[PDB]
């Protein structure tokens, strides 16, 4: 039901803000979220690469 | 075939060397933008023109081969059709309003405090950015995006720089 | 739901791009996508290594 | 307590808006270098102009006031008195064989790479740089020094950033 | 069959019972000339010293029977697929054919690696003659053969000082 | 500039497209090494001049514009004279006892062992070198010495690569 | 020092060659030579900093 | 005292035996001895880089 993922990755999307994707391993990657499923997220910065929600810790919007 | 009347101009421009200078360029766009009477402009200036080959010159040689220059010249062709197409209101010059779809058809995909700073610093009191303006703007950031991926190396959005690195992408522009 | 994952794998499979991929514990394994299903991602580089996805954090290709 | 004529002209150079804008940086800066026939140039240009107030616009309002002005002020007078006392052959240019002196005594201990990367970028066909050309090479110089400076705060030489804040610094003109 | 090959080893290597970068040009120009389905303006010595320096594992300067060997079964299957995907007939591999022909061959490519070899080995026209098929596959043979064995944990990275980098670079 | 005869140089043997190909610059290099019957040589075969254009060819245009062909030619003059000085008995050709110096005086300071490796794999059956093997094993160890320290980053002496940036570093040619 | 050391951070600070200087702990600094004695050099990249040739491992110029 | 060591050195810079100097923290650098005096040993690898002797655990040659 009142899932607040969805929501949050879909205006961080529309309004293109810079997000940090901190990994479990403590790691930092930025970019936009170019598009995301139930189990991953595809960030953009240069290159367009797929993470795995299972390996994040935290999504941090710039903005 | 089309690449072969291409660097027929380009051996043309670039005259006794065999390379496209600041000012061979400059001469160049100044006439090829007065046959388009819908692109409002005050001409490119030598300024202008410098940071362009500056940006592009990857070689460090001071002006455009071949390469360096049909990847120019095919991005200002590109850009100029996307200037026409996103000029909605027929000014001649691209509007606040506007310049969000024309960088988006570019493929910079930027958030608005980004579009504010490029308005800021290239667009008139009335927030409209006119031709030449537009040209090298795009230049300078397909350059800092190029730049960037290239710094990239593990993909995480970040990138570090020496003072030395800092000033050739920051000065050489 | 999974909707994401198999057009941007078999993209990478199809064209044959190097891809990196970065393990949980940060370490860098390369090459192309051999194949994949629900679980793992066989790897090919010199070897053919089964690399299970709950181990990796990201996938990121050259293009 | 000589500063409260300085901030009078300002003032009266800033106009209602009670800051400076481009054009009005360009008007004051190609009157003043009208009255030194010693200064070779073509003139400032807007983009030239755009650029010096972009580096400048500490708090964004893409104007400069008081303290922007007084620092760009300071550093043009000073710098005027350099290109004139390392002209050695009295061109009203500084030629490649003069620019390491006058950066030096400007306080930039640069390598040779980064002097010959500015004469590429800056200097004409026979290594000359005009005024206009020198005041906005030491503006850009001067501003990417200090962008280095308050972003290397543990002094390791290097600098950290993301895509929006290479934007930030690096989409100048 | 192995008692043929080494009646034609030991023929070939004469005195030093090995095959130096000559024996193996005079050798391989006498086989192409059986086969005029074989485009190619020969084998010349420079080929032959770099094919004999990437099969040269002992490091003698010539091949001895096993090194020899080696080469020799990886040039006749080459052979075998230069003819079946040469499609057009010319006697050569064009840029539109080399993928398959290294497909079969076992080296699955990408496109900006084909075009970095077509670059290399290919005329203006993108086609290869068959001295240049046979070349560009044992060397790429070879750095495939080193790139493994410097890749022991299978990351996909390998690591080399200037020692190793100019024993793989320059020894080809 | 008095560059005028390079161009000159250059015109004439790149023809209609502009650049330089590998039979242009077997041509070109055959018809040089016949003006000194002291350079012993059986000639510049295509495939030494596809390889030396391959670790030449920076902008992969498969060819040879300006700049890679002064890059190369420039080598190729410097080395011809060490060639000679370094050819003591007046063989036309580098022995053994000869290499180590003319590879010093190039810039190559190795051990014995790699130095074998060069006469096993570029030297005759005496460990006698001619002129086109000399030249041939120069470009391609300055271009491997270049693509190392360019790997080599924090000067450690080990470089890491995967499989693409391997091939396209030893597929030659 | 009496043989190597003055001469060769002498050469970088006269031509204002970048140097990394690499710590004992790893860390890498970035800067030119200002100055030395037996004891320190003095790094300048924005600030002018004291750095102890005891902390120091390796001097790496890029020329 | 370096009544060992500077014949060591000396036999490696003659020889041009490759080495690994292993720094205290236990990073790995390769090359040549181009030269040493007290304090430091110049190593050549694409640069010439200054190592002090007091930041080294072992030299291992090739020889
Ligand atoms: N893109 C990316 N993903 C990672 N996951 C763990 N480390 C990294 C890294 O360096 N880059
Ligand atoms: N193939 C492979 N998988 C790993 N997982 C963690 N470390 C490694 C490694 O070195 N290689
Ligand atoms: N040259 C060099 N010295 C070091 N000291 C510690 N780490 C390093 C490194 O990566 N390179
Ligand atoms: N010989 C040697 N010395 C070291 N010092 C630190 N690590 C090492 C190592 O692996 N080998
Ligand atoms: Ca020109
Ligand atoms: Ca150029
Ligand atoms: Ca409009
Ligand atoms: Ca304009
Ligand atoms: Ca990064
Ligand atoms: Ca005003
Ligand atoms: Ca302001
Ligand atoms: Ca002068
Ligand atoms: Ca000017
Ligand atoms: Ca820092
Ligand atoms: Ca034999
Ligand atoms: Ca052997
Ligand atoms: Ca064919
Ligand atoms: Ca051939
Ligand atoms: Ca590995
Ligand atoms: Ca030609
Ligand atoms: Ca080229
Ligand atoms: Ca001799
Ligand atoms: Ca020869
Ligand atoms: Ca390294």
């Amino acid at each position: 039901g009142q899932s607040l993922q969805d929501p949050f990755l879909n205006a961080l999307r529309r309004e293109r803000v810079p997000v940090s994707i901190y990994l479990v391993n403590g790691i930092k990657l930025q970019g936009q979220i170019e598009s995301f499923d139930q189990f991953v997220i595809l960030l953009k910065n240069t290159v367009s690469q797929m993470v795995y929600k299972h390996a994040i810790s935290t999504v941090v919007p710039s903005a | 075939e089309e690449v072969r009347q291409f660097r027929k101009l380009f051996v043309q421009l670039a005259g006794d060397d065999m390379e496209v200078s600041a000012t061979e360029l400059m001469n160049i766009l100044n006439k090829v933008v007065t046959r388009h009477p819908d692109l409002k402009t005050d001409g490119f200036g030598i300024d202008t023109c410098r940071s362009m080959v500056a940006v592009m010159d990857s070689d460090t040689t001071g002006k455009l081969g071949f390469e360096e220059f049909k990847y120019l010249w095919n991005n200002i062709k590109k850009w100029q059709g996307i200037y026409k197409r996103f000029d909605t209101d027929r000014s001649g010059t691209i509007g606040s309003n506007e310049l969000p779809g024309a960088f988006e058809a570019a493929g910079f995909h930027l958030n608005q405090h980004i579009y504010s700073m490029i308005i800021r610093r290239y667009s008139d009191e009335t927030g409209n950015m006119d031709f030449d303006n537009f040209i090298s703007c795009l230049v300078r950031l397909d350059a800092m995006f190029r730049a960037f991926r290239s710094l990239d190396k593990n993909g995480t959005g970040q990138i570090q720089v020496n003072i030395q690195e800092w000033l050739q992408l920051t000065m050489y522009s």
